[PDB]
């Protein structure tokens, strides 16, 4: 059984340039506004999220928008769930509850890659910073796929968001400040 | 070309496959290396897995597996991702127990691209990457 | 296959 290692970039090429559009990325989407995004995008992106289907905070503010295809059956309600285009995809994005990651604690696997596709997965965590819900840990997974974009940037096409809530184990880790020892 | 349909699509070959892919997994390990294209690769918790060949290696070093699939999402890849390739992106998320270790959550995206032929077109993984909720 | 390059 092969160790479990942490990210995956392949190249540094691909390291930089991912990571980089990830501080960029994120600068905005807890900067209060995730507008700045709309040029993160292309016209035509998709995005979807989907929770958990099983005592900690509440996930009912992603019930909503959450999007199940194997409980959900109906073509027309699975159809509905999915945001088209940037403009649905972001201002759907600002809806959700303000929030501040930890950017630099990210594993990232960069799983597929052309001239012209890009796919990469995010795993991190991050906090709610208001609502009723504040100040509570958060886990995720996001699949972004990525065409090349005019700045030698990206343009996302498709961003599959995954939320959860970070485990006890998660939760003590992330917040452990022990005293050194030796 | 309607892009509802594309969606239909998507989530019609996701919910199929998928249902597929783990029975497969779990019940007939020697054929899951079939289910992808020869140039296909695997990232297994930060272990990239090369080739037709290799993932059929892999599978095999692998323990008698248990899934249980509880979520699962799709979408139609965009074309300028994918030129004249119809490809579909789906991440699942289920629990699985290996044969001497604790039954752990797991997250997995792939995406399957669609090859024509006469009967009914097919899908296989093309990309694949697999993380451990809790590899840490 | 450079991201990009094509």
């Amino acid at each position: 059984a092969p160790p479990c290692k942490g990210s995956y970039f392949g190249t540094e090429n691909l390291k930089s340039l991912v990571l980089h559009f990830l501080q960029q990325y994120y600068a905005i989407y807890d900067s209060g506004d995730r507008q700045g995004l709309l040029d993160a995008y292309h016209d035509g992106a998709c995005c979807s999220l989907s929770i958990p289907f099983i005592a900690r905070s509440s996930l009912a503010e992603y019930f909503k928008d959450s999007r199940n295809v194997k409980k959900l059956k109906d073509p027309t309600l699975r159809f509905r769930l999915l945001k088209h285009t940037r403009l649905n995809v972001v201002a759907f994005l600002n809806e959700l509850p303000k929030t501040q990651h930890d950017v630099n604690s990210f594993v990232v696997d960069i799983s597929a890659q052309t001239s012209t596709l890009l796919c990469f997965s995010v795993n991190g965590v991050f906090k709610e910073v208001d609502g009723k819900s504040r100040d509570s840990l958060r886990a995720f997974t996001r699949t972004f796929i990525a065409v090349p974009a005019s700045n030698s940037g990206l343009c996302i096409v498709n961003d599959e968001l995954f939320v959860r809530n970070a485990s006890s184990e998660e939760i003590q880790r992330a917040f452990a400040m022990p005293a050194p020892t030796p | 070309v309607d892009f509802k349909t594309y969606v239909d699509q998507a989530c019609r070959a996701a919910e199929e496959f998928v249902n597929v892919y783990y029975t497969t997994m779990d019940k007939r390990r020697r054929l899951l290396s079939r289910l992808y294209m020869g140039t296909a690769t695997l990232v297994w918790n930060g272990n990239a897995v090369s080739g037709q060949e290799s993932l059929s290696e892999f599978f095999e070093m692998l323990p008698s597996s248990e899934f249980q699939i509880s979520v699962v999402d799709c979408q139609p890849v965009h074309d300028e991702a994918t030129p004249s390739q119809t490809t579909v992106l789906v991440v699942i998320c289920g629990s699985v127990k290996f044969e001497g270790n604790k039954q752990r959550d797991f997250n997995q995206n792939f995406i399957l691209t669609a090859q024509a032929s006469p009967s009914n077109t097919v899908w296989k993984i093309a990309s694949d990457c697999f993380r451990f909720q809790d590899w840490a | 296959p450079g991201f990009g390059q094509g």
